[PDB]
Protein backbone atom coordinates (compact mmCIF):
# COMPACT_ATOMS: atom_id res chain seq x y z
CA UNK A 1 0.00 0.00 0.00
CA UNK A 2 1.36 3.51 -0.48
CA UNK A 3 2.89 5.71 2.02
CA UNK A 4 -0.39 7.85 3.99
CA UNK A 5 2.66 10.30 5.68
CA UNK A 6 6.41 11.54 4.82
CA UNK A 7 4.96 12.72 1.16
CA UNK A 8 5.78 16.73 1.27
CA UNK A 9 6.25 18.92 -1.31
CA UNK A 10 9.87 20.00 -1.75
CA UNK B 1 19.16 17.98 -17.94
CA UNK B 2 20.22 14.70 -18.84
CA UNK B 3 19.48 12.95 -22.21
CA UNK B 4 19.59 9.00 -22.56
CA UNK B 5 18.96 7.48 -26.14
CA UNK B 6 17.03 4.29 -25.87
CA UNK B 7 18.16 0.82 -26.12
CA UNK B 8 15.56 -1.14 -28.52
CA UNK B 9 15.07 -5.08 -29.24
CA UNK B 10 12.59 -6.58 -30.93
CA UNK B 11 11.38 -9.82 -30.13
CA UNK B 12 8.94 -12.60 -29.84
CA UNK B 13 7.02 -13.56 -26.47
CA UNK B 14 7.78 -17.62 -27.80
CA UNK B 15 9.93 -18.72 -30.14
CA UNK B 16 8.56 -18.01 -33.65
CA UNK B 17 7.05 -20.75 -35.87
CA UNK B 18 5.03 -19.60 -39.14
CA UNK B 19 1.54 -20.35 -38.67
CA UNK B 20 1.20 -20.02 -34.90
CA UNK B 21 0.01 -17.12 -33.04
CA UNK B 22 2.44 -15.42 -30.75
CA UNK B 23 3.25 -11.94 -29.70
CA UNK B 24 5.97 -9.18 -31.33
CA UNK B 25 7.57 -7.07 -28.80
CA UNK B 26 9.28 -4.19 -28.83
CA UNK B 27 11.51 -3.29 -25.83
CA UNK B 28 12.48 0.01 -25.30
CA UNK B 29 14.40 1.12 -22.59
CA UNK B 30 17.43 3.43 -20.97
CA UNK B 31 15.72 6.19 -22.09
CA UNK B 32 15.11 10.12 -20.65
CA UNK B 33 13.21 12.37 -21.06
CA UNK B 34 10.25 9.91 -21.00
CA UNK B 35 8.59 11.41 -24.70
CA UNK B 36 9.13 8.42 -27.02
CA UNK B 37 7.60 7.69 -30.52
CA UNK B 38 7.16 3.62 -30.41
CA UNK B 39 5.17 1.97 -33.64
CA UNK B 40 5.40 -2.11 -34.73
CA UNK B 41 5.38 -2.19 -38.52
CA UNK B 42 4.68 -4.48 -40.76
CA UNK B 43 5.90 -4.82 -43.86
CA UNK B 44 6.30 -1.04 -43.35
CA UNK B 45 3.09 -0.51 -41.99
CA UNK B 46 2.09 0.47 -39.14
CA UNK B 47 0.16 -1.80 -36.71
CA UNK B 48 -2.84 -0.27 -34.76
CA UNK B 49 -3.61 -3.07 -32.33
CA UNK B 50 -0.19 -2.64 -29.73
CA UNK B 51 -0.40 -2.69 -26.36
CA UNK B 52 2.40 -0.75 -23.87
CA UNK B 53 3.11 -1.02 -20.59
CA UNK B 54 3.08 1.36 -17.91
CA UNK B 55 5.82 3.39 -17.35
CA UNK B 56 8.44 2.47 -15.32
CA UNK B 57 12.18 3.37 -14.55
CA UNK B 58 15.30 1.70 -13.73
CA UNK B 59 18.17 2.13 -10.85
CA UNK B 60 19.39 4.79 -12.81
CA UNK B 61 16.25 6.64 -13.33
CA UNK B 62 16.47 5.78 -17.15
CA UNK B 63 12.97 5.05 -18.35
CA UNK B 64 11.97 1.70 -20.23
CA UNK B 65 8.37 0.77 -21.86
CA UNK B 66 7.48 -2.59 -23.40
CA UNK B 67 5.48 -2.19 -26.23
CA UNK B 68 3.30 -5.66 -27.91
CA UNK B 69 0.87 -6.97 -30.31
CA UNK B 70 -0.34 -10.45 -31.35
CA UNK B 71 0.45 -11.55 -34.21
CA UNK B 72 0.76 -14.93 -36.51
CA UNK B 73 4.20 -14.67 -38.19
CA UNK B 74 4.41 -16.25 -41.55
CA UNK B 75 7.28 -16.67 -44.12
CA UNK B 76 6.77 -12.90 -46.07
CA UNK B 77 5.94 -11.33 -43.17
CA UNK B 78 8.37 -8.25 -42.45
CA UNK B 79 8.26 -6.89 -39.12
CA UNK B 80 9.89 -3.78 -37.51
CA UNK B 81 9.66 -1.44 -34.90
CA UNK B 82 10.11 2.67 -35.47
CA UNK B 83 11.68 4.63 -32.43
CA UNK B 84 11.80 8.25 -32.07
CA UNK B 85 13.05 10.36 -29.34
CA UNK B 86 14.79 13.84 -28.95
CA UNK B 87 17.96 11.67 -28.84
CA UNK B 88 17.59 10.61 -32.44
CA UNK B 89 18.52 12.53 -35.02
CA UNK B 90 16.44 10.33 -37.01
CA UNK B 91 13.80 8.08 -36.11
CA UNK B 92 15.58 4.55 -35.65
CA UNK B 93 13.79 1.43 -37.22
CA UNK B 94 14.85 -1.85 -36.07
CA UNK B 95 13.66 -5.43 -38.00
CA UNK B 96 12.43 -8.10 -36.22
CA UNK B 97 15.87 -10.46 -36.78
CA UNK B 98 14.23 -14.03 -36.62
CA UNK B 99 17.85 -15.81 -37.29
CA UNK B 100 19.67 -15.10 -33.73
CA UNK C 1 14.29 -15.72 -1.06
CA UNK C 2 14.47 -11.88 -0.69
CA UNK C 3 11.70 -10.03 -1.71
CA UNK C 4 10.97 -6.37 -2.23
CA UNK C 5 8.12 -3.93 -2.76
CA UNK C 6 8.63 -0.87 -5.07
CA UNK C 7 6.26 2.25 -5.75
CA UNK C 8 7.65 4.46 -8.85
CA UNK C 9 6.17 7.79 -9.85
CA UNK C 10 6.97 9.73 -12.69
CA UNK C 11 5.90 13.20 -13.67
CA UNK C 12 6.30 15.25 -16.35
CA UNK C 13 5.63 18.92 -17.47
CA UNK C 14 3.68 19.92 -20.36
CA UNK C 15 4.36 23.35 -21.48
CA UNK C 16 1.68 25.34 -22.66
CA UNK C 17 -0.57 22.32 -22.90
CA UNK C 18 -1.90 22.22 -19.50
CA UNK C 19 -1.42 19.45 -16.27
CA UNK C 20 1.23 17.55 -15.90
CA UNK C 21 1.33 13.69 -17.02
CA UNK C 22 1.40 11.41 -13.76
CA UNK C 23 2.08 8.30 -13.73
CA UNK C 24 2.44 5.47 -10.88
CA UNK C 25 3.05 1.82 -10.61
CA UNK C 26 3.48 -0.73 -7.78
CA UNK C 27 5.67 -4.49 -8.05
CA UNK C 28 6.70 -6.31 -5.31
CA UNK C 29 9.78 -7.96 -6.94
CA UNK C 30 9.47 -7.94 -10.89
CA UNK C 31 5.91 -8.68 -10.45
CA UNK C 32 3.75 -4.85 -11.48
CA UNK C 33 0.18 -5.05 -9.16
CA UNK C 34 -0.89 -1.71 -9.80
CA UNK C 35 -1.14 1.37 -11.87
CA UNK C 36 -2.67 4.99 -11.90
CA UNK C 37 -1.91 6.92 -15.15
CA UNK C 38 -3.59 10.58 -14.94
CA UNK C 39 -4.66 10.58 -18.30
CA UNK C 40 -6.38 6.90 -17.95
CA UNK C 41 -10.35 7.18 -17.87
CA UNK C 42 -10.68 5.72 -14.46
CA UNK C 43 -8.78 8.23 -12.46
CA UNK C 44 -7.95 6.03 -9.61
CA UNK C 45 -5.45 3.75 -8.60
CA UNK C 46 -6.30 0.15 -10.61
CA UNK C 47 -5.36 -3.47 -10.78
CA UNK C 48 -2.66 -5.23 -12.66
CA UNK C 49 -2.13 -8.14 -10.85
CA UNK C 50 -5.07 -11.33 -10.51
CA UNK C 51 -3.89 -11.46 -6.52
CA UNK C 52 -4.40 -7.51 -5.99
CA UNK C 53 -7.91 -8.09 -7.27
CA UNK C 54 -9.54 -9.47 -3.76
CA UNK C 55 -8.50 -6.31 -1.82
CA UNK C 56 -11.64 -4.93 -1.22
CA UNK C 57 -13.23 -0.97 -2.04
CA UNK C 58 -11.61 0.46 1.21
CA UNK C 59 -8.47 -0.43 -0.20
CA UNK C 60 -8.45 0.68 -3.42
CA UNK C 61 -10.93 4.19 -2.59
CA UNK C 62 -7.53 4.26 0.03
CA UNK C 63 -5.05 3.93 -2.48
CA UNK C 64 -6.59 5.97 -4.92
CA UNK C 65 -7.03 8.84 -1.98
CA UNK C 66 -3.42 8.69 -1.55
CA UNK C 67 -2.14 8.80 -5.46
CA UNK C 68 -3.90 11.77 -5.94
CA UNK C 69 -2.11 12.93 -3.40
CA UNK C 70 1.33 12.06 -4.59
CA UNK C 71 -0.06 13.61 -7.77
CA UNK C 72 -0.89 16.85 -5.78
CA UNK C 73 2.54 17.11 -4.09
CA UNK C 74 4.16 16.36 -7.58
CA UNK C 75 2.35 19.15 -9.52
CA UNK C 76 3.40 21.65 -7.11
CA UNK C 77 6.97 20.25 -6.60
CA UNK C 78 7.53 20.76 -11.01
CA UNK C 79 6.69 24.26 -10.20
CA UNK C 80 8.71 24.91 -7.35
CA UNK C 81 11.68 23.31 -8.99
CA UNK C 82 11.51 25.25 -11.82
CA UNK C 83 11.89 28.16 -9.59
CA UNK C 84 15.02 26.60 -7.70
CA UNK C 85 16.44 26.20 -10.73
CA UNK C 86 15.06 29.27 -12.64
CA UNK C 87 14.19 27.52 -15.50
CA UNK C 88 12.41 29.31 -18.36
CA UNK C 89 8.27 27.80 -18.67
CA UNK C 90 9.92 26.76 -22.23
CA UNK C 91 10.52 23.34 -21.16
CA UNK C 92 8.98 20.05 -20.00
CA UNK C 93 11.14 18.57 -16.83
CA UNK C 94 10.35 15.37 -15.11
CA UNK C 95 9.80 14.37 -11.61
CA UNK C 96 10.88 10.93 -10.25
CA UNK C 97 9.99 9.25 -6.93
CA UNK C 98 11.14 5.93 -5.60
CA UNK C 99 10.50 4.36 -2.63
CA UNK C 100 10.14 0.78 -1.27
CA UNK C 101 11.17 -2.04 1.12
CA UNK C 102 13.17 -5.03 0.76
CA UNK C 103 12.72 -8.13 2.87
CA UNK C 104 15.16 -11.20 4.09
CA UNK C 105 14.61 -14.70 3.16
CA UNK C 106 12.38 -14.48 6.40
CA UNK C 107 10.06 -12.19 5.25
CA UNK C 108 11.55 -9.24 7.65
CA UNK C 109 12.99 -5.76 7.14
CA UNK C 110 16.61 -5.72 5.51
CA UNK C 111 16.27 -1.91 4.22
CA UNK C 112 13.89 0.70 2.91
CA UNK C 113 14.52 3.54 0.56
CA UNK C 114 12.84 6.84 -0.06
CA UNK C 115 14.92 8.55 -3.56
CA UNK C 116 13.70 11.62 -5.62
CA UNK C 117 15.13 12.82 -9.09
CA UNK C 118 14.74 15.80 -10.89
CA UNK C 119 15.45 15.37 -15.08
CA UNK C 120 17.14 12.77 -14.60
CA UNK C 121 19.27 12.88 -11.59
CA UNK C 122 19.64 12.68 -8.05
CA UNK C 123 17.98 15.54 -6.31
CA UNK C 124 17.58 14.00 -2.64
CA UNK C 125 17.30 10.89 -1.12
CA UNK C 126 17.13 9.63 2.24
CA UNK C 127 20.30 7.39 3.65
CA UNK C 128 20.35 4.09 4.41
CA UNK C 129 19.84 4.93 8.39
CA UNK C 130 16.46 6.42 7.41
CA UNK C 131 17.33 9.39 9.70
CA UNK C 132 19.16 11.72 6.81
CA UNK C 133 19.29 13.10 3.82
CA UNK C 134 21.62 12.98 1.09
CA UNK C 135 20.84 16.35 -1.13
CA UNK C 136 22.76 16.81 -4.60
CA UNK C 137 23.50 20.10 -5.11
CA UNK C 138 22.75 23.77 -3.22
CA UNK C 139 19.04 23.74 -4.91
CA UNK C 140 18.53 20.63 -3.02
CA UNK C 141 19.98 21.93 0.61
CA UNK C 142 16.73 23.82 0.54
CA UNK C 143 13.81 21.29 0.27
CA UNK C 144 16.73 18.99 3.03
CA UNK C 145 16.50 21.80 5.62
CA UNK C 146 12.60 22.16 4.45
CA UNK C 147 11.93 17.92 5.11
CA UNK C 148 14.43 18.34 8.17
CA UNK C 149 12.48 20.80 10.15
CA UNK C 150 9.55 19.34 9.17
CA UNK C 151 10.27 15.77 9.88
CA UNK C 152 9.46 13.94 6.97
CA UNK C 153 12.38 10.83 7.34
CA UNK C 154 10.70 9.47 10.51
CA UNK C 155 7.42 9.55 9.26
CA UNK C 156 9.13 7.58 5.87
CA UNK C 157 10.86 5.71 8.53
CA UNK C 158 7.53 4.74 10.36
CA UNK C 159 6.33 3.90 6.77
CA UNK C 160 9.42 1.96 5.63
CA UNK C 161 9.53 -0.03 8.57
CA UNK C 162 6.46 -0.77 9.31
CA UNK C 163 3.58 -0.39 6.90
CA UNK C 164 5.89 -1.39 3.70
CA UNK C 165 6.72 -4.29 5.33
CA UNK C 166 3.28 -5.65 6.29
CA UNK C 167 1.94 -5.23 3.10
CA UNK C 168 4.80 -6.42 1.45
CA UNK C 169 3.81 -9.74 3.68
CA UNK C 170 0.78 -9.22 2.90
CA UNK C 171 0.98 -9.68 -0.90
CA UNK C 172 3.35 -12.10 -0.90
CA UNK C 173 1.01 -14.70 0.68
CA UNK C 174 -1.92 -13.19 -1.31
CA UNK C 175 -0.23 -13.95 -4.44
CA UNK C 176 1.96 -17.08 -3.52
CA UNK C 177 1.19 -18.69 -6.38
CA UNK C 178 3.04 -16.08 -9.12
CA UNK C 179 5.55 -14.32 -6.55
CA UNK C 180 6.84 -16.95 -4.58
CA UNK C 181 7.90 -18.54 -7.45
CA UNK C 182 11.57 -19.18 -9.23
CA UNK C 183 10.68 -20.10 -12.83
CA UNK C 184 14.39 -21.59 -14.11
CA UNK C 185 15.84 -20.23 -17.49
CA UNK C 186 15.34 -22.22 -20.66
CA UNK C 187 18.71 -22.50 -22.17
CA UNK C 188 20.30 -23.06 -25.17
CA UNK C 189 22.71 -21.42 -27.54
CA UNK C 190 23.22 -21.08 -31.49
CA UNK C 191 26.06 -20.98 -33.89
CA UNK C 192 26.45 -18.49 -36.89
CA UNK C 193 29.35 -17.37 -38.99
CA UNK C 194 30.50 -13.93 -39.06
CA UNK C 195 32.91 -14.42 -42.06
CA UNK C 196 34.77 -17.21 -42.99
CA UNK C 197 37.33 -17.50 -39.81
CA UNK C 198 34.88 -16.45 -37.50
CA UNK C 199 31.78 -17.40 -35.88
CA UNK C 200 29.28 -15.79 -33.26
CA UNK C 201 27.93 -17.82 -30.37
CA UNK C 202 25.06 -17.03 -28.57
CA UNK C 203 24.43 -18.34 -25.41
CA UNK C 204 20.32 -18.01 -24.68
CA UNK C 205 17.99 -18.01 -21.39
CA UNK C 206 14.18 -17.55 -22.10
CA UNK C 207 11.22 -17.86 -19.57
CA UNK C 208 13.09 -17.00 -16.53
CA UNK C 209 11.66 -15.38 -13.61
CA UNK C 210 12.87 -13.38 -11.39
CA UNK C 211 14.60 -11.05 -13.77
CA UNK C 212 18.28 -11.51 -11.69
CA UNK C 213 20.57 -13.26 -13.89
CA UNK C 214 23.95 -13.83 -14.91
CA UNK C 215 25.32 -15.19 -18.00
CA UNK C 216 29.45 -15.31 -18.39
CA UNK C 217 31.25 -16.61 -21.46
CA UNK C 218 34.37 -18.40 -20.34
CA UNK C 219 37.40 -19.15 -22.91
CA UNK C 220 39.48 -22.23 -21.20
CA UNK C 221 37.94 -21.30 -18.11
CA UNK C 222 38.73 -17.61 -18.15
CA UNK C 223 36.02 -14.96 -18.09
CA UNK C 224 35.47 -13.29 -21.05
CA UNK C 225 34.92 -9.75 -22.32
CA UNK C 226 31.10 -10.43 -25.51
CA UNK C 227 27.71 -8.80 -26.05
CA UNK C 228 25.20 -8.59 -23.22
CA UNK C 229 21.73 -7.30 -23.95
CA UNK C 230 19.50 -6.27 -21.20
CA UNK C 231 17.06 -8.55 -19.51
CA UNK C 232 13.53 -8.63 -21.26
CA UNK C 233 10.12 -8.75 -20.51
CA UNK C 234 8.71 -11.85 -22.88
CA UNK C 235 4.97 -10.06 -21.93
CA UNK C 236 3.74 -13.10 -19.91
CA UNK C 237 5.53 -12.67 -16.32
CA UNK C 238 8.89 -14.13 -17.07
CA UNK C 239 11.89 -12.79 -18.45
CA UNK C 240 14.59 -13.68 -21.81
CA UNK C 241 18.76 -12.53 -21.97
CA UNK C 242 21.44 -13.82 -24.26
CA UNK C 243 24.69 -13.23 -24.16
CA UNK C 244 27.30 -13.11 -27.33
CA UNK C 245 31.25 -13.83 -27.63
CA UNK C 246 32.71 -14.16 -31.50
CA UNK C 247 35.20 -16.84 -31.81
CA UNK C 248 37.81 -18.55 -34.13
CA UNK C 249 35.91 -20.49 -36.63
CA UNK C 250 36.77 -23.96 -35.29
CA UNK C 251 38.10 -22.35 -31.22
CA UNK C 252 34.41 -23.26 -30.65
CA UNK C 253 35.22 -25.59 -27.84
CA UNK C 254 37.02 -23.53 -26.15
CA UNK C 255 34.07 -21.71 -25.08
CA UNK C 256 31.78 -22.22 -22.78
CA UNK C 257 28.75 -20.01 -21.18
CA UNK C 258 27.56 -19.81 -17.55
CA UNK C 259 24.21 -19.16 -16.60
CA UNK C 260 23.13 -18.62 -12.97
CA UNK C 261 19.78 -18.26 -11.65
CA UNK C 262 17.97 -18.54 -8.54
CA UNK C 263 15.77 -20.92 -10.30
CA UNK C 264 18.76 -23.15 -11.16
CA UNK C 265 19.70 -26.02 -8.66
CA UNK C 266 23.82 -25.29 -9.78
CA UNK C 267 24.84 -23.29 -12.39
CA UNK C 268 24.34 -24.16 -15.74
CA UNK C 269 27.64 -24.57 -18.27
CA UNK C 270 26.75 -24.62 -21.86
CA UNK C 271 28.80 -25.66 -24.39
CA UNK C 272 28.33 -25.62 -28.59
CA UNK C 273 27.86 -29.47 -28.59
ZN1 LIG D 1 20.23 -19.38 -37.39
Amino acid sequence: ELAGIGILTV
Amino acid sequence: MIQRTPKIQVYSRHPAENGKSNFLNCYVSGFHPSDIEVDLLKNGERIEKVEHSDLSFSKDWSFYLLYYTEFTPTEKDEYACRVNHVTLSQPKIVKWDRDM
Amino acid sequence: GSHSMRYFFTSVSRPGRGEPRFIAVGYVDDTQFVRFDSDAASQRMEPRAPWIEQEGPEYWDGETRKVKAHSQTHRVDLGTLRGYYNQSEAGSHTVQRMYGCDVGSDWRFLRGYHQYAYDGKDYIALKEDLRSWTAADMAAQTTKHKWEAAHVAEQLRAYLEGTCVEWLRRYLENGKETLQRTDAPKTHMTHHAVSDHEATLRCWALSFYPAEITLTWQRDGEDQTTELVETRPAGDGTFQKWAAVVVPSGQEQRYTCHVQHEGLPKPLTLRWE
